């Protein structure tokens, strides 16, 4: 895929998506908006994982016991809002952290780059945003640079477990049910329990041009919201999986982990 | 009670509770929020205590709430009634076998319950002009659309777990990830009931958040200003500038927040009964009961100049409107012509007599770190003991003072004016801490605050969340806690935090440094605080001490050399008491709070 980052100087989603598709003169678009990621100096960072929990100058990634045959989470005090590294969440998504130093987690639009992620299906998008470039962002100016070299996260080989996570990077349009079932069928797989660690659901609505009022509202599970999934079988757990509602705007990007 | 056949633990939980709040443009919405959300654990409650009585339900303590006197048994109750005393958490024991339809039935019992509102609200808006449409219309404020809306937003979320069961601790430890703990509850060599409360909890955690995400989607069309998240009632119909049209204010509301409009009605009917300020510039003018004595010494007149501006400027011969009370109200914003002067500088001239009017207002909410302490019954009595705290001691001290809209034990939510704050959350605090007998030096239970103190022009919801981050992220982030964290927000947009022992009101008050900064005029030392903050900036090479001493020194004649001593002697005083990694923070905190107190924007 493309890789569209953006040098500035949710309806995030969206506000690239129509950036894009608005930059275009030469309702889901042709192209798919796979994802988007925030940048800084330090590089892409990822909203804190929900079952990571800051105690003793420490965070703790707590995993779930299965109480009653039920998942669950033990009880641990409150989530901080906070970001993590893109090195410190592949760690994550192996399992292969147990706690997170303080000073690490990102408390800090406030922004450097904003990064998207683009199926382009002969749209020419990458030869024409090519083009060493300055667009307006939808007001505001970025640069605008494309490679074709897909992200390291996307690639990744995770092992073959029946216990597995799914991270979302993106807001996601579902209710709980439908997510799993669609997760089952996509994978072609049966789920024997799942959790879900997350906050209260997002509302996320946007502009209809054509009928020229505010889009019906939806709501969405919010990013860093981690989805723990046990499954009767041995699944390929994929590196990456689109979810949901408005894929083409960004949504729904659920980053593959295991547990 | 305590015997029974197949006794379960049951819990209750109702969501969302800030984000409803926060979703308030004006007090009384504020209040609308919390105290229809303490109602909603009522009718759940309802429930367990039609099938078993109060005796059962362990949290909260069913016994002396208003809401339990004056809904269930008729009692009457009288203003009592407005505060909002029922937690959005609860626990009950009760049989296995009722268990499930207990669930069912609250489900409803509140689903209904909100529809009624819903409709209710209907008739009234339409009714009093806050819709302003042929009734003809009526029918289209009842679909399914708005009535989806109504029926998804709360969750109340009910699981249970046997109290008679099979048991191994090894197992059910185990599941439960919590090692290293095992001494105090692992040894029960002579039921579980600590243990088993926190794992309805991670239990009550999977079903809550299944069942909000359970949301179905929304039509296009503009959405509630209020809320600014569902859709506004007609909000599919019409073009934006028409439907801000059917609504009075220009407010256009979804049927979430309608509710809240007519809730405040809704209640006094039920009981007769109404908050006394339905503003925070209500509030505001409490301080040096300035209102009271200007009213009293204009306020008679300033009407009919006011009057003699409009007619529909007020009702009563009282302002329709607090914020009239400000000049700059008339000075703009306003919303014929030669009347505004004489008030403008009618107003001046009484800002002359009696001081300037006080635009400031503060925020307290309090939160009990960490509950609880960690035997059915020994539970029972704390939970009576926190009602008792709740419903009667933390009214007694914000009786007169303020608004205390919830307080739902060791959590509480007051507005007062910014010369009672400190006076009132100390004063809570130590209520809450003799009710609990605990002895210094080495207390918990413990007590953390926060105080915000923030324009009235400010938008509410963003108050709130100021608020909770200063309790939650300032002061519980503390070791040790019991902290009250201060956060001055002013108009400029400039932010001032401090972090505070309790003790610090104590010792302040009633400290010769608060005589002089009170008896500032004539005034100490101007640039005191500049100074010294300056100094903080980096490590006096002299040493805190020695500047602070040379600080001391000037700003302030026999008696020079006595009240240094004393000042300098205050001053190493509280440092005691300011939260602060280090000397130099907490020398940063004590005068920041110097600063804060001191604001003549703020303390007029
Ligand atoms: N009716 C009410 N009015 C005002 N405030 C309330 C009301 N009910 C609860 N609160 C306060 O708001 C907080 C919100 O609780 P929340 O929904 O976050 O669940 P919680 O598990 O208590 O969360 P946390 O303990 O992490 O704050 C409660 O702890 C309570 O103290
Ligand atoms: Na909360
Ligand atoms: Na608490
Ligand atoms: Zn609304």
């Amino acid at each position: 895929v493309t890789f569209t980052p953006y040098d500035v100087l949710i309806p995030l989603p969206q506000t690239v998506a129509g950036a894009i598709r608005t930059l275009l003169f030469y309702e889901e678009p042709e192209f798919t908006l796979v994802g988007i990621a925030i940048g800084t100096e330090k590089g892409r960072i990822y909203p804190l994982p929900f079952n990571i929990i800051k105690s003793e100058k420490f965070y703790k990634v707590v995993n779930p016991g299965r109480f009653l045959g039920k998942l669950i989470l033990p009880p641990k005090g409150k989530y901080k809002s906070g970001y993590v590294t893109e090195s410190i969440l592949e760690k994550y998504l192996k399992g292969e952290l147990k706690e997170v130093e303080e000073n690490k987690v990102i408390r800090i639009l406030r922004i450097e780059k904003i990064y998207a992620w683009i199926e382009d299906p002969g749209c020419g998008i990458k030869d024409i945003l090519s083009s060493y470039e300055f667009l307006t962002l939808g007001s505001r100016v970025a640069f605008v640079e494309v490679d074709d070299k897909t992200p390291d996260i996307f690639n990744r080989e995770l092992g073959s477990t029946k216990k597995a996570l799914f991270y979302f990077s993106t807001p996601t349009i579902g209710k709980v049910g439908e997510i799993v079932q669609e997760l089952e069928k996509r994978l072609n797989a049966k789920i024997d329990d799942y959790l879900l660690v997350s906050s209260r659901p997002t509302a996320i609505s946007g502009w209809d041009m054509h009928e020229k009022k505010p889009k019906g509202t939806k709501f969405a599970i919010p990013p860093g919201s981690v989805l723990f999934v046990e499954f009767k079988e041995e699944v390929e757990v994929p590196p990456y999986i689109k979810l949901g509602k408005l894929k083409k705007l960004g949504y729904g990007l659920a980053l593959g982990g295991i547990w | 009670a305590l015997s029974v056949k197949d006794p379960t633990l049951l819990r209750i939980k109702i969501v969302p509770v800030q984000p409803f709040i926060a979703n308030s443009r004006k007090q009384l919405d504020l209040w609308a929020s919390s105290h229809l959300l303490s109602m909603l654990m009522y009718k759940a409650l309802e429930v367990i205590v039609d099938k078993f009585g109060p005796e059962h339900v362990i949290y909260p303590s069913l016994r002396d709430q208003p809401f339990f006197l004056k809904f269930y048994l008729g009692e009457n109750i009288g203003d009592e009634i407005l505060v909002a005393n029922l937690p959005n958490k609860a626990l009950a024991i009760v049989s296995g076998k009722e268990a499930e339809k207990i669930e069912e039935e609250i489900k409803k019992r509140i689903r209904d319950f909100l529809l009624q509102l819903y409709r209710e609200a209907v008739d009234w808006a339409v009714e009093n002009g806050v819709v302003k449409v042929d009734r003809s219309e009526k029918d289209s404020m009842l679909k399914e659309a708005y009535l989806k809306i109504v029926r998804e937003y709360f969750t109340v979320s009910i699981t249970w777990v046997s109290l008679s069961e099979k048991e191994d601790i090894y197992q059910v430890t185990e599941n439960a990830g919590l090692s290293d703990e095992d001494v105090k509850k692992w040894l029960k060599f002579a039921a579980i009931y600590p243990l088993l409360v926190k794992i309805l909890d991670s239990l009550g955690e999977r079903k809550v958040t299944e069942e909000r995400f359970e949301k179905s989607e929304q039509l296009k069309g503009w959405k509630c200003h209020v809320c600014g998240e569902n859709l506004a009632i007609f909000g599919d119909m019409y073009d934006h500038d028409n439907l801000k049209s059917l609504w009075l204010d220009e407010e256009p509301l979804c049927p979430m927040c309608l509710i809240k409009r007519y809730y405040p009605v809704w209640i006094r009917s039920k009981t007769g009964q109404k908050i006394r300020f339905e503003s925070v510039v209500d509030v505001a003018l409490l301080y040096k009961n300035w209102r009271k004595i200007f009213d009293e010494k204009y306020g008679k007149d300033l009407v009919s100049k006011a009057r003699e501006v409009s007619e529909d400027f007020v009702k009563d011969n009282m302002l329709v409107d607090s914020d009239l009370y400000y000049s700059s109200t008339w000075e703009s914003g306003l919303s014929d012509e030669e009347k505004v002067k004489e008030v403008v500088d009618f107003l001046n001239a009484a800002y002359k007599e009696i001081g300037n009017p006080p635009k400031y207002y503060a925020i307290l909410v309090m939160d009990g770190d960490d509950m609880g302490k960690v035997t059915p019954q020994v539970h029972v009595a704390i939970s009576q003991a926190l009602a008792n705290f709740s419903i009667r001691e933390v009214r007694s001290v914000v009786k007169d003072e303020g608004l205390l809209i919830y307080a739902g034990g060791d959590d509480v939510l007051a507005i007062l004016p910014v010369d009672k704050a400190l006076e009132v959350a100390y004063k809570i605090r130590k209520e809450f801490g003799k009710s609990f007998e605990n002895g210094s030096l080495l207390p918990g239970w413990k007590l953390s605050a926060g105080i915000l103190i923030v324009h009235y022009k400010h938008p509410l919801y963003d108050a709130l969340e100021k608020a909770r981050d200063l309790l939650n992220n300032k002061a519980k982030n503390v070791p040790g806690k019991d902290t009250l964290a201060i956060g001055l927000l002013k108009r400029s947009g400039s932010y001032y935090i401090s972090l505070v022992g309790w003790e610090l009101i104590r010792v302040f008050y009633n400290s010769e440094l608060r005589k002089k900064l009170l008896e500032e005029k004539g005034g100490v030392g101007k640039r005191f605080i500049y100074h010294v903050l300056r100094e903080v900036d980096t490590w006096p090479k002299v040493g805190i001490d020695e500047m602070l001493k040379f600080e001391v020194i000037r700003h302030i004649k026999e008696e020079t050399k006595e009240l240094r001593e004393k000042i300098y002697g205050e001053i190493k005083d509280l440092l005691e008491h300011v939260r602060g990694n280090n000397e130099v923070e907490k020398v940063r905190g004590l005068f920041t709070f110097l600063k804060i107190i001191t604001d003549a924007e703020v303390f007029p």
